[PDB]
RNA sequence: CACCCCCGUGCCCAUAGCACUGUGGAACCACCCCACCCCAUGCCGAACUGGGUCGUGAAACACAGCAGCGCCAAUGAUACUCGGACCGCAGGGUCCCGGAAAAGUCGGUCAGCGCGGGGGUU
RNA sequence: UAGUUUGACUGGGGCGGUCGCCUCCCAAAAUGUAACGGAGGCGCCCAAAGGUCACCUCAAGACGGUUGGAAAUCGUCUGUAGAGCGCAAAGGUAGAAGGUGGCUUGACUGCGAGACUGACACGUCGAGCAGGGAGGAAACUCGGGCUUAGUGAACCGGUGGUACCGUGUGGAAGGGCCAUCGAUCAACGGAUAAAAGUUACCCCGGGGAUAACAGGCUGAUCUCCCCCGAGAGUCCAUAUCGGCGG
RNA sequence: GACCAUGUCCUGUAGAGCACUCACAAGGCUAAAACCUUAUGAAACUCCGAAGGGGCACGCGUUUAGUCCGGGAGUGAGGCUGCGAGAGCUAACUUCCGUAGCCGAGAGGGAAACAACCCAGACCAUCAGCUAAGGUCCCUAAAUGAUCGCUCAGUGGUUAAGGAUGUGUCGUCGCAUAGACAGCCAGGAGGUUGGCUUAGAAGCAGCCACCCUUCAAAGAGUGCGUAAUAGCUCACUGGUCGAGUGACGAUGCGCCGAAAAUGAUCGGGGCUCAAGUGAUCUACCGAAGCUAUGGAUUCAACUCGGAGUUGUCUGGUAGGGGAGCGUU
C-alpha cells in the first residue's frame, strides 16, 4: 500500500449569512449532498454556484433534502 | 405506476422562469385545465366543462382550450407553460393546446 | 475465540463500558475491575478450569469475544514495513463488563470456580448475584 | 466590575494572553473597572482564574 | 371561512405512513364498454390511446373509526466535553465550573394550512 | 587509446520495495495534515455507455408451476431500495444518474462575468453574448459521459491551412501564426540528441547530521523469582515436580 | 486588526447504538440461508449524535493592531512536556503527524543538583515595601503554629499479582439474662463389614445416589489412620460456664511480597516527646514579578522657534534599521 491520492478540499464554501457575487461557488460536493435552491445552478461535478447578487439561505430538511437558496 | 406525473411536474423547475403552468386532467373528459402561478398557493384561470356539451371529447377538449384562452386573456397573462399531465401530447388534449394558443 | 474472517489489523483506547454491566442468562456471575484486553488463550484456560470444576454441568456462557488482532513484529527488525502479521487475537475488556456468568451450581461451588476462573487472568475481577437487573 | 490581574500571561494558551491585553491590564498588579455588558463580562469569565474579580 | 361533499393542484415535507376496517355512487371519480382507422404494444386496447350509455361502488380512490405496527418523543439521570486544577510509573482515572447527548421510560399522532372549480340544503 | 555517464527515498549503506494520477481510514465533527502506516484501483473506454425527446423500475423472498428444480423462464403477493450505475471505492441516486426506442450531432467555432485551488506553473466549476446548428408542440436542454483516475511544461521536427516577416526591389527558399501529430522523458515539474561497472592500491572534502565497539534510554527476546493449581507423586496437589494461564 | 458577545449557517469526532456491512454470544424454530426472544464489538459500520470548531454579519464592547506597495534579509536540521491519534511491545531521553505552552533566542525564585517542569518576561541605581510558585526543627530566610484525627512501619524516603486474627471508619448476615462462640468432663450411635467399582475399598481411593428405625442425643456423616476395620476428634446432646460473638463485605494508613554489582544516605542532620500524614485556619519568609524615590532612552500626543511636560516602552540568536567613538 502506501497510496493516497490529493485532497479535494470540498465543502460549504459559501456558509448561510453571506452574500454572493453571482458566479460564486458555494458547496463544493461529491454528489448532491446539496440539491440547490431557488437562484442557484449545479455544475458539471454538482457543485452549484450562484446565479443572482444576494444573500445566501439554506433550505434544509435534510437527509438528501438539503437545497440552497439565494434571496435578492 | 404513474411515475408520468411527478416526473412531468418535477420538470416545471422552470416554475423559476416565471411563466405560469397549465394542468390538465384527461380523466373522464373533466379536463379542467387550470393555470397555475405556484409561488402563491394560487390559481387563477378555471375551464371546467361543467355543461359545454360540444360532443365527442376530443372536440370538447379544444372549446374547453378556446373557452379558457378567453378567460385567462381578460386577466391579463401570456406566458404559457403546458404542465400536462400523465397523458401524452397524442390530440385530444393536444387539441387543448391548439385552441389554446390559437387565442391566446 | 479466533475469529473466522475479517479484516486484517486495528489500534487501540479504552473508555468505560458502555455494553454487558448487567448479567443475563446464568445464576451468578464475575465482573472485571480493570480496563484490558484479553487474549483468546485466558478465555480458554478460564474455560478448561471452569469446566473442571463443573463436570456433567454445561453452565458455561462467555460473554465475551476475541474480536481485535494485535500483531507483533518479526523476530529482531529495525522499524519499516508493516505490522507484521497478526500474533493474537484479543477482547476490550472495560470495568463494570460482565465477563462470566454460570448457572445450576451452589453458592460456595461458583465462588471457587470463579476464583480459579480469575487466578489465570490479568486483571482484578468480582463476582456479583442478579437481583437489580430490569 | 473591579478587575486586577494577579497572573502571569506566560505559559498561557494564546486567546488568554490577547484577553488579557484587550482587558488592557499589561502587567500583574493592574486593575480597572468594567462595564456590565455581556461582551466584557464573558471576556472576564474566560480569564476569571487570572484576576480577582472583586464585585 | 353560510354549513357539508366531490374533482384537482399546491405548502408541508411519516406527530401525516401501514395494516384491520366501515361509509360512499350515476353528482363527482373509478372499472366495465367497443376498435379498420388517430395513437401504441421490442407479444397483449394491460399501458398509453380514440369512440360511450347502461352496469357497478366490486376493485382503485375519497372520507371517518382505529394506538396492533410503525413515526415522534420529554422530564430525570447519566456518557462525553470547553475552560480551570489534580493523581496514578502505567494502562488509566478524579475534582471544581459550565455546555451536554444517544439509547430507554413518561407521553404524543393515525395530521396540519391554502387556491381555483363542480355539484348539494332550491 | 581517450573523455565521461553509472537517480533518489531509505529509523546507517546495500538488497527488497517506492517514485505520476484516483478512492477510503488515519485526519483529532471547518479546509488542511506524516509515516518503508492500514486497504484498492488508473495509463482506458463508449458512433453510442453522447444531445435531446418519449417511455419502463430494480434486488430478494414465499405460494404455483413444461423437459428445470437450492438458483433457468412465466405467474401472483410483499417489495424508499436491501439492486443497478463500463472498470476501485466513497458520495450520490426511486419524480433517475438505472433500463428501452426515435431522431441528429452541442464529442460546435469565437468569448468569458464571476468564483473555487495552488508558492508558482497547472488545474476545477461556470451564468450569460455572437455566428450557426440538434431534439421537443412547447417551457427548455445541449460547447461530451452521474462525479472524482484515464495523464506529461518546455525545446527540436512531421502534416493542413493562412498570407504576417522574408535583408535593394519583385518573387521564391526559409520563418511566424491557427489546427493537429511524435514522450513507461512512468526517476511521471520531466539535467544530453546520445552512458554500465569496479577499487582492499585508493586519494580529497566533510559527518557523531550516520553504522561497526563501548556507555545511555527501553526491556520484546534472555536470566531470575512469585501466584494459582490441573495432574504426576500407589494413596496424599504443594517431600519433590508443576500443564494451560497471570 | 485582535479577543469577546449576539445571530446564523456548515461538520460526522467523543459518546452511543445496531437500522444497513463484517463479526459475534445462549436457546426456540425448522431440509440448515432465512426467522424470533435474549445478548455484544467494530479505523476503513452508522437509526443517532454533543462539547467544541470553522465562515459570514454586527459591535449593540473592551482593545490596537491590520492591508497593500517598494528596499534588505535570514530561516527551510528542531528539542521537550501535556492532551489526541498512527507506527512500536499501550517499550524507549524511539520514530511520524495534530495541538497548546516552554527551550531554541530567556536572565530571576522554586524543583539538593537540572534548556523543557512550577512560579515569573531582567531600562538603569537603593544597606526600602507587598506578594507568586515554593516554604517556616538545624544546615538555611520564615509559626518546635493551632484543632480533630491517621499510621509505630523509618512507612515517609522504589513497583505488582497475591496473601495477612495489622489497625481505625462505617456497614450487610446469623445465634444469646426461654442463656449461645472457643473453653473442661460426659455420648457418639441403627440396619451398616450400605449399593457402584479394581484383587480387598467397609465416616475415611473412587464414577453414580441419599430416603427410612430406635432418640433429651447423633449427619450411611468431617480431616487424619495400614493396603482394609478399629483408634483420639468432630457436626447435634449435657451438668458446668457467664457475657457477646462469628461471617462475608466497602474503605483510611500501613506489613509481606521486594536480589547487583567501588561506600552509604529523604540534599544532610535528625524527625513518632512529629520535623510524617488527611481536614481546616491563619502569621511570616520568600523573585531581576508588583509597589516607593531618583534617574535615561523608543514612540506618541502637547506646547514654545532636537527642547520641556504627561503617558508609554526598553529579555534577546540569524537579521533589518538608527545615533555615534577610535586610526592613517
Ligand atoms: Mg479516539
Ligand atoms: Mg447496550
Ligand atoms: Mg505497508
Ligand atoms: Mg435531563
Ligand atoms: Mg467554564
Ligand atoms: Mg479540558
Ligand atoms: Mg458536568
Ligand atoms: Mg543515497
Ligand atoms: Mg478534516
Ligand atoms: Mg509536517
Ligand atoms: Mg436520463
Ligand atoms: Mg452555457
Ligand atoms: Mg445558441
Ligand atoms: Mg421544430
Ligand atoms: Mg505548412
Ligand atoms: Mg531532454
Ligand atoms: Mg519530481
Ligand atoms: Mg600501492
Ligand atoms: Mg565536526
Ligand atoms: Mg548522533
Ligand atoms: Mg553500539
Ligand atoms: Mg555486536
Ligand atoms: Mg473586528
Ligand atoms: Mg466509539
Ligand atoms: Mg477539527
Ligand atoms: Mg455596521
Ligand atoms: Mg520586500
Ligand atoms: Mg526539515
Ligand atoms: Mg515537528
Ligand atoms: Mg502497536
Ligand atoms: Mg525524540
Ligand atoms: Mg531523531
Ligand atoms: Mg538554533
Ligand atoms: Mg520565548
Ligand atoms: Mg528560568
Ligand atoms: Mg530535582
Ligand atoms: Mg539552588
Ligand atoms: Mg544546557
Ligand atoms: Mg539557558
Ligand atoms: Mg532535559
Ligand atoms: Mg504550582
Ligand atoms: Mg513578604
Ligand atoms: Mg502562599
Ligand atoms: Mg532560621
Ligand atoms: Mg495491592
Ligand atoms: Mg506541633
Ligand atoms: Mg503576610
Ligand atoms: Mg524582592
Ligand atoms: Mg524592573
Ligand atoms: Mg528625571
Ligand atoms: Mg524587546
Ligand atoms: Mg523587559
Ligand atoms: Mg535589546
Amino acid at each position: 500500500n502506501g497510496r493516497d491520492s490529493n485532497p479535494k478540499y470540498l465543502g460549504v464554501k459559501k456558509f448561510g449569512g453571506e452574500v454572493v457575487k453571482a458566479g460564486n461557488i458555494l458547496v463544493r460536493q461529491r454528489g448532491t449532498k446539496f440539491k440547490a435552491g431557488q437562484g442557484v445552478g449545479m455544475g458539471r461535478d454538482h457543485t452549484l454556484f450562484a446565479l443572482s447578487d444576494g444573500k445566501v439561505v439554506f433550505i434544509n430538511k435534510g437527509k438528501g433534502a438539503r437545497f440552497i437558496s439565494i434571496e435578492a | 405506476r404513474r411515475k408520468l406525473r411527478t416526473r412531468r411536474k418535477v420538470r416545471t423547475t422552470t416554475a423559476a422562469s416565471g411563466r405560469l403552468r397549465l394542468s390538465v386532467y384527461r380523466s373522464s373528459k373533466h379536463i379542467y385545465a387550470q393555470i397555475i402561478d405556484d409561488s402563491r398557493g394560487q390559481t387563477l384561470a378555471a375551464a371546467s366543462s361543467a355543461a359545454l356539451k360540444s360532443g365527442n371529447k376530443t372536440d370538447t377538449a379544444a372549446a374547453v382550450g378556446k373557452a379558457l384562452a378567453a378567460a385567462a386573456a381578460e386577466k391579463g397573462i401570456k406566458q404559457v407553460v403546458f404542465d400536462r399531465g400523465s397523458y401524452k401530447y397524442h390530440g385530444r388534449v393536444k387539441a387543448l393546446a391548439d385552441a389554446a394558443r390559437e387565442g391566446g | 475465540k479466533r475469529t473466522k474472517f475479517r479484516k486484517q489489523f486495528r489500534g487501540r483506547m479504552t473508555g468505560d463500558a458502555k455494553g454487558g454491566d448487567y448479567v443475563a442468562f446464568g445464576d451468578y456471575g464475575l465482573i472485571a475491575m480493570e480496563p484490558a484486553w484479553i487474549k483468546s488463550n485466558q478465555i480458554e484456560a478460564c474455560r478448561i478450569v471452569m469446566s473442571r470444576h463443573f463436570r456433567r454441568g454445561g453452565k458455561i456462557y462467555i460473554r465475551i469475544f476475541p474480536d481485535k488482532p494485535v500483531t507483533k513484529k518479526p523476530a529482531e527488525t529495525r522499524m519499516g514495513k508493516g505490522k507484521g502479521a497478526v500474533e493474537y487475537w484479543v477482547s476490550v475488556v472495560k470495568p463494570g463488563r460482565v465477563m462470566f456468568e454460570v448457572a445450576g451450581v451452589t453458592e460456595e461451588q461458583a465462588k471457587e470456580a470463579f476464583r480459579l476462573a480469575g487466578h489465570k487472568l490479568p486483571i482484578q475481577t468480582k463476582m456479583v448475584k442478579r437481583e437489580v437487573y430490569d | 466590575m473591579k478587575i486586577k490581574l494577579v497572573r502571569s500571561v506566560i505559559g498561557r494558551p494564546g486567546n488568554q494572553v490577547k484577553t488579557v491585553q484587550a482587558l488592557g491590564l499589561r502587567k500583574i498588579g493592574d486593575s480597572r473597572e468594567v462595564s456590565d455588558t455581556p461582551a466584557v463580562r464573558g471576556m472576564v469569565k474566560t480569564v476569571k482564574h487570572l484576576l480577582e474579580v472583586q464585585e
